[PDB]
Parts: C-alpha cells; sequence; structure tokens
C-alpha cells in the first residue's frame, strides 16, 4: 500500500519493547519462578529411611 | 521426615548406648561372681586337704 514512515516507528517501538523485556522484565520473572520451582526440586532432594 | 530422622536417630542411639554399658556391668557382675566363688573353693579345697 501506502509506503509510510509509520513502518520505521513502529520499527522504534518494537526494538524499544524488545531491549525493556531484556533488560527489566524477563530477568527477574525468569529468576522469581524458577526459583520457585528450585525451591521444589530441594524439596524433592530433601526427602527419615535413610 | 528431618523430625523423625532426629527423632529415632536419638532414640536409638541412647537406647543402645544404655543397653551395651549395662550388659557390661552384668558381665561384671558375673566376673564377680566366678571370681568368688573360685577363691572359696580354692580354700575350701586346700582346708580339705590339710584335714586329710
Amino acid at each position: 500500500m501506502n509506503l509510510n514512515a509509520t513502518i520505521l516507528g513502529q520499527a522504534i517501538a518494537f526494538v524499544l519493547f524488545v531491549l525493556f523485556c531484556m533488560k527489566y522484565v524477563w530477568p527477574p520473572l525468569m529468576a522469581a519462578i524458577e526459583k520457585r520451582q528450585k525451591e521444589i526440586a530441594d524439596g524433592l532432594a530433601s526427602a527419615a529411611h535413610k | 521426615d528431618l523430625d523423625l530422622a532426629k527423632a529415632s536417630a536419638t532414640d536409638q542411639l541412647k537406647k543402645a548406648k544404655a543397653e551395651a554399658q549395662v550388659i557390661i556391668e552384668q558381665a561384671n557382675k558375673r566376673r564377680s561372681q566366678i571370681l568368688d566363688e573360685a577363691k572359696a573353693e580354692a580354700e575350701q579345697e586346700r582346708t580339705k586337704i590339710v584335714a586329710q
């Protein structure tokens, strides 16, 4: 259709959202969730017969 | 599991630690019994031989 500056505007939005996700969101979300999973994994590892 | 581990470990170890020493002192009671019986019959043997 009409070749328009909106494409480059949307590219700026796309790249900055990916960078914000990489910096702020993803590392802490995965850290908290997998730290719960780690605690349950050790809950398996902990289990008086031994 | 950790609580029952503590409880069972202490229970087992302290119970056996008591009974072992108790049996060893019982063996000393039998030791004193045997030693005094040997002494008494040794001197009865001597007295009977000299009376003979």
